[PDB]
């Protein structure tokens, strides 16, 4: 992936504002509302008969900081995503066996999280930066399927 | 396939664009350009820097192309039968887009519409903009 | 949407699978199985070897819901109401294996079936295994 | 892309026996009459009104001929399809901008007609080497995109 650097700065920038307690919940409970089928992942996490059961459902929330996390990581090494996310391609790949697409789409319902919480602050430039961002993550998370 | 809270959800929310409708589609548009440039070829005859006057014009016409989805909710593969061959016939776009573009469209939505984008709601407008999507690339040939 | 072509060409391709209608389906979910592994995590109870009982015999189900949405092609989303259903809430199939099904059945006929898959019939399955797809994936929730 | 020795023995068996001149022709012309919208980018070859417009353009033969010849070296070089495909890369994906969804496709077309050119002997096992080999095309051919 590429970024400019007026890129990095405009990302973490923004980054640096966000409440990585709840983004993270937020974010994974809108892709178990918004394309049910991932819900096929999640038979442990008790309660996702209706968005808000969704959304106030702890293990969601308390799954997401973990995947917030994962993402944070790739911010800070953003030159080497493969190295970054080499163990958790191989669990969500060769273990869990989550289509590739899957994770094109959480980072999709997370750039509409990021808009949502600063919107006029996303701006279409700033958006374009996040874009590359999560592009590269899905596509070195998906790195033991290639 | 949508429910009848999915509609209320996608008409509640589409209200309260009232007289930004062009102004918002014109976003969707240049955020699109910039995420997915390879969208940008479709434009060779637009300017689609900032502030375009094209641009503008045409996001205003894709505003009430959606609007009159919403209006006709329940007939969408007929409303939009005009459309649907002008992308697939004429303009030939491929189906992948149409993905993009509904992308886009949630993401400027979010960024102007904070109390109306809950979950329950985006939920609603994902499959509001798929099934758009769906009849504007229902005529391929 | 199918035209009255599609439907055609359709009914009178499947018309040409005959008693071999389950064979058919059991051998396009064993090349399912075999191209995309990822697929056979939603069968941990079956065994999926060649020669495979259980497999012969899903084969013969799926090979039924197709005829079944065969004969009623105008009303395929009521046809096949109850199967969307298992798929989407009970079985939680994620959408993209569905096209992987439909191009193993697609590669199938065009194994058995060397006469009747040209071009354009080819063209007319896919819509209508595309069309079926549609109708499987509407349900999640 | 993984194949084994029992793998590489059927796939470059079936191979042999395959007009080289015809195939390719046969796959791209499937692929403009199946999935349309790849039309757009073949303009310049006249007449793709019709299946049998699209089936007997000579424009659409010869360069089916190209794309089989592509394969072909591909099939020569499992073990480095990234280099064997850069610069076809740079040309779909940096010059062309096709999006990478229709190199999936024009594979598994050839695969159809595969199956319909050798009938039973292009059986589940032969096809899933055959697979294999297409995926890994379509990956070398999007590394401009990764
Ligand atoms: C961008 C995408 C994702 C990121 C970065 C990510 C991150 C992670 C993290 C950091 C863990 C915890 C690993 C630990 O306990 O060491 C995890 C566990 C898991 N993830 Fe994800 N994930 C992603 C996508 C997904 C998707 C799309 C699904 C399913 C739809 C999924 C399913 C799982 C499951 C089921 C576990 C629990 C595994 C266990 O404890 O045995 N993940 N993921
Ligand atoms: C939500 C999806 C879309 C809607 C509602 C939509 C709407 C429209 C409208 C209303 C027109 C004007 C029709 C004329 O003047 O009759 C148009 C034109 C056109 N659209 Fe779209 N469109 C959509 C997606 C796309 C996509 C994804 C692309 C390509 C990336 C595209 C490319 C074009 C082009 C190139 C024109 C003609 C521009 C003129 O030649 O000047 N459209 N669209
Ligand atoms: C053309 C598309 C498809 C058709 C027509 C179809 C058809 C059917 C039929 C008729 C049943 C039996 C329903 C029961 O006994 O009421 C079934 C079951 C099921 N299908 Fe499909 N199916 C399709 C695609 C898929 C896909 C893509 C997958 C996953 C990769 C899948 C996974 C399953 C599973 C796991 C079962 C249940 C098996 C049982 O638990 O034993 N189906 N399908
Ligand atoms: C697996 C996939 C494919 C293979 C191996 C492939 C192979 C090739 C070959 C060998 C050439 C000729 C390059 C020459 O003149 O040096 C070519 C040219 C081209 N290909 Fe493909 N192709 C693939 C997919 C596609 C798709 C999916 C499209 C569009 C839908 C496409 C569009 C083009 C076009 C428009 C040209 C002509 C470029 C020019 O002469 O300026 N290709 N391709």
């Amino acid at each position: 992936v590429h970024l400019t650097p007026e890129e990095k700065s405009a990302v973490t920038a923004l980054w640096g504002k966000v409440n990585v307690d709840e983004v993270g919940g937020e974010a994974l409970g809108r892709l178990l509302v918004v394309y049910p089928w991932t819900q096929r992942f999640f038979e442990s996490f008790g309660d996702l008969s209706t968005p808000d059961a969704v959304m106030g459902n702890p293990k969601v929330k308390a799954h997401g900081k973990k995947v917030l996390g994962a993402f944070s990581d790739g911010l800070a090494h953003l030159d080497n995503l493969k190295g970054t996310f080499a163990t958790l391609s191989e669990l969500h790949c060769d273990k869990l066996h989550v289509d590739p697409e899957n994770f094109r789409l959480l980072g999709n319902v997370l750039v509409c999280v990021l808009a949502h919480h600063f919107g006029k602050e996303f701006t279409p430039p700033v958006q374009a930066a996040y874009q590359k961002v999560v592009a590269g993550v899905a596509n070195a998370l998906a790195h033991k399927y290639h | 396939v949508l429910s009848p809270a999915d509609k209320t959800n996608v008409k509640a929310a589409w209200g309260k664009v009232g007289a930004h409708a062009g102004e918002y589609g014109a976003e969707a548009l240049e955020r699109m350009f910039l995420s997915f440039p390879t969208t940008k070829t479709y434009f060779p005859h637009f300017d689609l820097s900032h502030g375009s006057a094209q641009v503008k014009g045409h996001g205003k016409k894709v505003a009430d192309a959606l609007t009159n989805a919403v209006a006709h909710v329940d007939d969408m593969p007929n409303a939009l039968s005009a459309l649907s061959d002008l992308h697939a016939h004429k303009l030939r776009v491929d189906p992948v887009n149409f993905k993009l573009l509904s992308h886009c469209l949630l993401v400027t939505l979010a960024a102007h519409l904070p109390a109306e984008f809950t979950p329950a709601v985006h939920a609603s407008l994902d499959k509001f903009l798929a099934s758009v999507s769906t009849v504007l690339t229902s005529k391929y040939r």
